[PDB]
RNA sequence: UCAUGCUUCGCGUGGAGAAUGACGUAGCAUGCUAC
RNA sequence: GUAGCAUGCUACGUCAUUCUCCACGCGAAGCA
């Protein structure tokens, strides 16, 4: 009995955008590991489809990518995972359900 | 050394000192005397302190130059030395062989390991036991490295010529082994 | 006190063995390291005393070598 | 119940025996890696609520195809069913049934799992990684069924043993093909995966040993196309098998299939690269991280661990030809040399030098020390050499003939024997007997000893525990300073000994440290942290007194890897030696209180103590290659200013070059090193006490990671194992919290004293017993799985009194002892030890006791803490010694004043041979 | 360090001591007296300790060359000394059959290979007379090694067999010596 | 052929500090001479 | 009162030995 995440993945609201000018707003979920060092989110939950850019509080920008094609199952809201993301990191994020 | 250059400072007091024993003018001029030669020996121990000073920075100076100079001679003569190793051994290399792998190599560059594999004119086979030289070495000529070799010597562990007659099941307890087998590329 | 007066004396029997120049026949040099190797871990004296037996033998095959007359006056 | 027997067959068309009762279930216990919300690690759980149904040939013969049913809760039942109507189109997928059977009046859901083998590839994994010689009913299991051996073949004793059995390692590699496809079904199984977008945790448990996987409780369904095997501690546990059962051996053949004959490579082919990557693409698909071919290209050093174990791996699928110095011609003065401008690391790949020089003018004395000491123009000039006495690869006969070298049976001090007999020594029935003695050797002693570096073996490591082990150990060497330094600042302790080969023909090390200036030091340090110099190691024979008739030899490394290697862990290591109340305990003296400080500092607060100790049987021969490695990075962890990571790189590369897998000169003649340690390089004992120490936490990771975890009545422990787990097989990235939290954890329960090889461990005997801390037997299994070596009885110790001491550390035995209304811990040596160096000697000088004085003051100063030992014979060693100097002291005067008449006797000399000179040298005043 | 001429000198400067302390003269001349005392003293100091710094360096030499000679007497004596160790341990032991072995090559009777020790194999041994033959041979056993060994082939001098009845102090001198005995352990 | 390190013992040489003894140049207490 | 001499203490300069710390040279022993 192994488990992707036995305990749901914390998210809290964040803003981004396609490029670094729309990122004043906060219209996106994110989920974050919860206690890796600071705050590290793994992607974006947002009823968007042209995100390419997040920011977070100093100020960090952090690189999206194109989301597969995905209707999740709480609309076309798209999932967003942070370029570079590992496979286990890719699955927290789909096991803590999307 | 006796006849420093303060010397004659000393040697004042030491004359004036016998005559005042001889004499004795009186006390005053002889304590006179007496601080006349204490401050005479004081400046000739001074002198002779400092003069041994440089001696001993002088001696440790030439021990030091003349350790140099042994060093450095000896640096040129293994200098010499590994030069002439290097160039014995590159004299010895089989340029033609050598030449021929180099060049079929993409960049010029290739394994160490099959340097000798390749372009080596001699095999020496190291044989512990007799059924490893039925197995490997039998005959006259046998193959290894896709090469054919021809036996040339056959010594014993003691380095003594054995014939390829003496290499047989009944006489492998009368042998030294193991036995060392040089041959010949074909 | 027999058992560790064997030993001794195998050292020191290996010793003159090797000083006689026993050690440019690799086949006798490897007998006699066997025997003095055996002799030095052997737990059983009468075991020691066949080793030693053999050892002495070897070095007696080499009657020019030495002056068994002289040195066993 | 025998209507339920005919629909578990269904319509496969089978025949089961009731193996499991039908309607009742079956209760065993198999090896799990598991981690819920609860519960985490790998360890041997009761497996319970299964029913095993047998199957039976055509003839009544019973096969290993089992039908498993299961009992399933309706809401699990039809998940499973969805998420198996995906894959079940995956040739790696064992058939399922689902059905459901009537118990009472409720249909109970039911999934069969069709044709599984008894064991799971978890059993595999767990029973070759936990090994208790004791219990290997689940390994041998597995070897007869899969007719790897017969069931004769443990009635051998020491089967298991890899020194004392060799013939295990082929028992084994009749594994490697089952396992190698089991990799290849694993990989369909993540593409089936991918395709149909399941998303899982692949764990060794839910595969069978056929390949076949068939649990599907935890996986998620997202949109087709995106899914995400994760295969992390899969592959990780997964990683020592498949070199210990020489797994990736059908990658050889041609069409890699095991009945062609072998691939005949290009001779002149190093660069292996693509077939690296093609390999790394077969088997390791989905493992995410990077994987560099060629660790010039990797980040740091987790990176260049990781990397260079996947290049183990693949490194024995190429041939050994292409492994060594890269050799290339270059013109000087017109002459064409043959040089090293390379190497090919079988674990880092190719590396290029970057100060290659063609068409140069002339040779510089660092040029030419240089190309003196590679072995491109040695081997490039010898005749060929074929080697029949040892397995290890021959390179070149430098001469035209072999050179065998013998060892002498050593000299009697008839002297000193003839006293110690009058004083009523050696005779029958004595506690005290000579059993330490000069062993004399045959032609063949350095070839034959070469054939003990034949025990090293390609190990691939759990990269995940490895590198969290190194995170683990690198706070064991927070304390102390380290960097590079000039060559001002080296401090050489003997220069009378000898520059290796090719430099021991002209001199000592003398000639070469006075010959080159500071500047060219510097400049040859300099050149090695962007350049590559392979050396040669001449191997030495020792001429020392021993217990035992083994011919022990050494590595005489050459002067530029001996300078080069100076200029970094000179000021690494003086630190570590000048420390004080350290784990490891290099340079403290046992003199003047060392002892006891330092066995009160191994006490340090531990709770229920008890005593364990080992040392390693092939220590430097038997070293993994990937340890060696780590031990070499840990040590550069302190040149994070003075030097970038390509220096670091080039630096390891250097090590690895010449210290790993160089070329040895063995009585005239060139042989390839396997691997292992080169026991006389500059970093030899402190290398070993890292790797003791990696060896040690290991043990009390796998220690807390196979425990129950439910069993743990203690909750902070508990948490401390999930989150172990976590921080190996689910954490890319450090963790400095918990890394700091597992140390002092460590210290607090499992407290070490290191010197090189040898470990005394202070440890808790509570947790010990409960399994959360490393025990004697926790020990065994990560030497046999991670040492390919088996750790016997008479190499380590437990004691359960601590006011006794340890019972052996550096061959000297502790005695709690009185002296000055104080107890203090004494060491003594071993009586025969003494005697021994007493009555044989090297030299013939000395056997002539007058001319030797000290040499016998220093054998009672190491004998005297014998004077407090209850046995008396103990005791009369150490007066034995005083008596012997007092007469070859008066035998001194009487041939003085005989042949020079004038007496020296003094005074100063009557405290040799009175017992308080030596008792100062054990008071704490100094 | 007496006997030296400051030493003496200073002793009487003692004495000198002795009886102003007791006269209880002027204080000038006590004081006089004192500071001559202090300076003898001073003189015999540094006079023995530069004898004393002489004799250390003399008995360094001595060791060292005492040192220097017996490192030679045993380097030089090595052969024969250990030879005569060996016999002495030999004569220890007092063995049966290391003592009947050593007799008998004392007597001419040296073996030709190693003495075997399983239960059956090959020994050949020297018969320089048949003095010693009598003494060891009888029929077909042979006492050697405090061990019973079966003749089985007795070669003359000059390579030709002999049968074991041509052996006798009658035709003993017809015979050619010395005899070659081959025998197995019994 | 005889490696890398650590520890200790003995002897010898060089340097730096402390205690006792000896001799010039200055500061303080008393006495004697010139005034 | 000033200067010089005598006795007793303190501050600078040179030697006599006596123990500590280090710097190296030689020999030796144990250890991994
Ligand atoms: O919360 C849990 C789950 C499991 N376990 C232990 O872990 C063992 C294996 O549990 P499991 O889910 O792996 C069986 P299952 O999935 O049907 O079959 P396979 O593994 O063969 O695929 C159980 O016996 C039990 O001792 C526990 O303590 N707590
Ligand atoms: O003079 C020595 C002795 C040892 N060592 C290092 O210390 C390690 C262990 O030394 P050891 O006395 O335990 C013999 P080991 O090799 O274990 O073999 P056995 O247990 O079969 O006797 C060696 O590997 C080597 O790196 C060294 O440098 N120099
Ligand atoms: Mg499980
Ligand atoms: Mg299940
Ligand atoms: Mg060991
Ligand atoms: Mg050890
Ligand atoms: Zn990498
Ligand atoms: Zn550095």
């Amino acid at each position: 009995n192994n488990e992707l995440s036995p305990v749901a993945l914390r998210q809290m609201s964040c803003a981004a955008g396609t490029t670094q000018t729309a990122c004043t707003d906060d219209n996106a979920l994110a989920y974050y590991n919860t206690t890796k060092g600071g705050r590290f989110v793994l992607a974006l939950l947002s009823d968007l489809q042209d995100l390419k850019w997040a920011r977070f509080p100093g100020t960090i920008y952090t690189e999206l990518e194109p989301p597969c094609r995905f209707v999740t199952d709480t609309k076309v809201k798209y999932l967003y995972f942070i370029k570079g993301l590992n496979n286990l990191n890719r699955g927290m994020v789909l096991g803590s359900l999307a | 050394f006796s006849s420093l250059p303060s010397y004659a400072a000393f040697a004042t007091a030491q004359e004036a000192y016998e005559q005042a024993v001889a004499n004795g003018d009186s006390e005053v001029v002889l304590k006179k005397l007496k601080k006349s030669l204490n401050v005479a020996k004081s400046e000739f121990d001074r002198d002779a302190a400092m003069q041994r000073k440089l001696e001993k920075m002088a001696d440790q100076a030439m021990t030091q130059m003349y350790k140099q100079a042994r060093s450095e001679d000896k640096r040129a003569k293994v200098t010499s030395a590994m030069q002439t190793m290097l160039f014995t051994m590159l004299r010895k290399l089989d340029n033609d062989a050598l030449n021929n792998i180099i060049n079929n190599a993409r960049d010029g560059c290739v394994p160490l390991n099959i340097i000798p594999l390749t372009t080596a004119a001699k095999l020496m086979v190291v044989i512990p036991d007799y059924n490893t030289y039925k197995n490997t070495c039998d005959g006259t000529t046998f193959t290894y490295a896709s090469a054919l070799w021809e036996i040339q010597q056959v010594v014993d562990a003691d380095s003594k010529i054995v014939q390829l007659s003496e290499i047989s099941m009944d006489n492998s307890p009368n042998l030294a082994w193991p036995l060392i087998v040089t041959a010949l590329r074909a | 006190s027999k058992m560790s007066d064997v030993k001794c004396t195998s050292v020191v029997l290996l010793s003159v063995l090797q000083q006689l120049r026993v050690e440019s026949s690799s086949k006798l040099w490897a007998q006699c390291v066997q025997l003095h190797n055996d002799i030095l871990l052997a737990k059983d004296t009468t075991e020691a005393f066949e080793k030693m037996v053999s050892l002495l033998s070897v070095l007696l095959s080499m009657q020019g070598a030495v002056d068994i007359n002289k040195l066993c006056e | 119940a025998q209507s339920f027997l005919n629909r578990v067959c269904g319509v496969s068309a089978a025949r089961l025996t009731p193996c499991g009762t039908g309607t009742s279930t079956d209760v065993v216990y198999r090896a799990f890696d598991i981690y819920n919300d609860k519960v985490a690690g790998f360890a041997k759980f009761l497996k319970t609520n299964c029913c095993r149904f047998q199957e039976k040939d055509e003839d009544d013969n019973l096969i290993d195809s089992y039908f498993v049913v299961k009992r399933h809760t309706f809401s699990n039942y039809q998940h499973e069913e969805t998420i198996y109507n995906l894959l079940k189109d995956c040739p790696a997928v064992a058939k399922h049934d689902f059905f459901k059977f009537r118990i009472d009046g409720d249909m109970v859901p039911h999934i069969s799992r069709q044709r599984l083998t008894k064991y799971t590839m978890a059993d595999l994994v767990y029973a070759l990684r936990h090994f208790d010689e004791g219990n290997c009913d689940t390994l041998k299991e597995i070897l007869v069924t899969y007719n790897c051996c017969d069931d004769d073949y443990f009635n051998k004793k020491d089967w298991y043993d890899f020194v004392e059995n060799p013939d295990i390692l082929r028992v084994y590699a009749n594994l490697g093909e089952r396992v190698r496809q089991a990799l290849l079904k694993t990989v369909q199984f993540c593409d089936a995966m991918r395709n149909a977008g399941i998303v899982g945790v692949l764990t060794l448990d839910n595969q069978d040993l056929n390949g076949n996987w068939y649990d599907f409780g935890d996986f998620i369904q997202t949109t087709p196309g995106s899914g995400v095997p994760v295969v992390d501690s899969y592959y990780s546990l997964l990683m020592p098998i498949l070199t210990l059962t020489r797994a990736l051996t059908a990658e050889s053949h041609v069409d890699t299939d095991l009945t062609k004959p072998y691939i005949k490579w290009d001779l002149l082919k190093y660069d292996f690269t693509e077939e690296r990557l093609k390999l790394f693409d077969r088997y390791f698909k989905y493992w995410d991280q990077t994987y560099h071919p060629n660790c010039v290209n990797c980040l740091d050093d987790r990176c260049i661990l990781h990397c260079a174990n996947f290049n183990v791996l693949f490194s024995t699928v190429f041939p050994p030809t292409s492994f060594g110095p890269l050799v290339r011609k270059i013109f000087v003065d017109g002459v064409p040399f043959v040089v090293s401008t390379g190497y090919h690391f079988r674990e880092l790949g190719v590396v290029h030098n970057q100060d290659v020089n063609l068409h140069s003018s002339r040779l510089s004395f660092k040029e030419l020390l240089v190309y003196a000491a590679d072995p491109a123009m040695h081997a490039a000039s010898g005749n060929l050499l074929l080697d029949k006495r040892t397995t290890c690869f021959s390179v070149a006969a430098l001469t035209n003939n072999v050179a065998f070298q013998t060892v002498k049976p050593g000299n009697f001090n008839k002297d000193f024997y003839d006293f110690a007999v009058s004083k009523g020594f050696f005779k029958e029935g004595s506690s005290v007997e000579l059993k330490h003695f000069f062993f004399a050797q045959d032609g063949n002693a350095a070839i034959s000893d070469y054939d003990y570096y034949r025990y090293n073996l390609p190990t691939m490591c759990d990269i995940r525990q490895l590198l969290f082990v190194v995170e683990v150990v690198d706070k064991y060497f927070d304390c102390y300073d380290g960097g590079c330094i000039n060559a001002n600042q080296v401090i050489v302790n003997n220069l009378d000994k000898s520059a290796g080969f090719p430099f021991n023909k002209w001199g000592k090390a003398r000639l070469y440290y006075d010959s080159m200036s500071y500047e060219d030091q510097d400049a040859l340090f300099a050149y090695t942290k962007r350049n590559v110099i392979p050396t040669i190691t001449q191997m030495n024979l020792k001429y020392a007194i021993s217990a035992k008739n083994r011919a022990r030899t050494v590595a005489g490394v050459s002067i530029c890897s001996t300078m080069t290697n100076r200029q970094f862990h000179q000021k690494l290591l003086k630190s570590i030696a000048a420390t004080r109340g350290a784990t490891v305990v290099i340079g403290t003296s046992k003199f003047y209180g060392g002892w006891h400080n330092m066995l009160k500092t191994v006490y340090s607060d531990v709770e229920n103590p008890h005593l364990m100790g080992w040392d390693y049987p092939k220590c430097d021969r038997a070293m993994p290659n990937m340890l060696r490695i780590m031990a070499s990075l840990v040590l550069a962890r302190k040149h994070t200013t003075c030097c970038s990571l390509s220096h670091r790189f080039y630096r390891l590369a250097n090590e690895c070059a010449q210290v790993l897998s160089e070329m040895v000169m063995c009585g005239g003649s060139l042989y390839v090193k396997p691997g292992g340690t080169s026991s006389g390089d500059a970093t030899t004992a402190y290398a070993n006490s890292v790797f003791n120490i990696c060896q040690a936490v290991t043990a009390n990771v796998n220690a807390l990671l196979s425990t129950d975890g439910n069993k743990i009545a203690d909750k902070y422990v508990r948490n401390l194992q999930h989150r172990l787990y976590e921080c190996l097989y689910r954490n890319r990235d450090v963790d400095t919290d918990f890394v700091n939290e597992f140390y002092a954890y460590l210290r607090k329960h499992f407290s070490m004293m290191i010197l090189s090889d040898d470990a005394v461990v202070c440890f808790n005997s509570t947790y010990a017993s409960q399994g959360l801390v490393a025990s004697i037997k926790n020990f065994k299994s990560v030497l046999y799985y991670q040492n390919n070596v088996f750790m016997s009885e008479a190499k380590c110790w437990t004691e359960t009194d601590l006011t006794k001491g340890p019972h052996e550390f550096c061959s000297q035995h502790t005695m709690l002892v009185k002296q000055g209304d104080d107890y203090v811990y004494l060491p003594y040596p071993d009586p025969s030890r003494i005697l021994g160096a007493g009555c044989f000697v090297d030299d013939i000088v000395k056997t002539d006791g007058t001319l030797m004085i000290e040499r016998f003051v220093s054998l009672a100063i190491d004998a005297y803490p014998l004077t407090k030992h209850p046995n008396q014979e103990y005791a009369d060693v150490f007066h034995l010694y005083l008596q012997y100097i007092r007469k070859l002291h008066d035998e001194l005067t009487g041939h003085m004043l005989d042949m020079y008449s004038v007496m020296l006797t003094n005074d100063n000399t009557s405290r040799y041979w009175e017992p308080e000179f030596y008792e100062a040298m054990y008071t704490p005043h100094t």
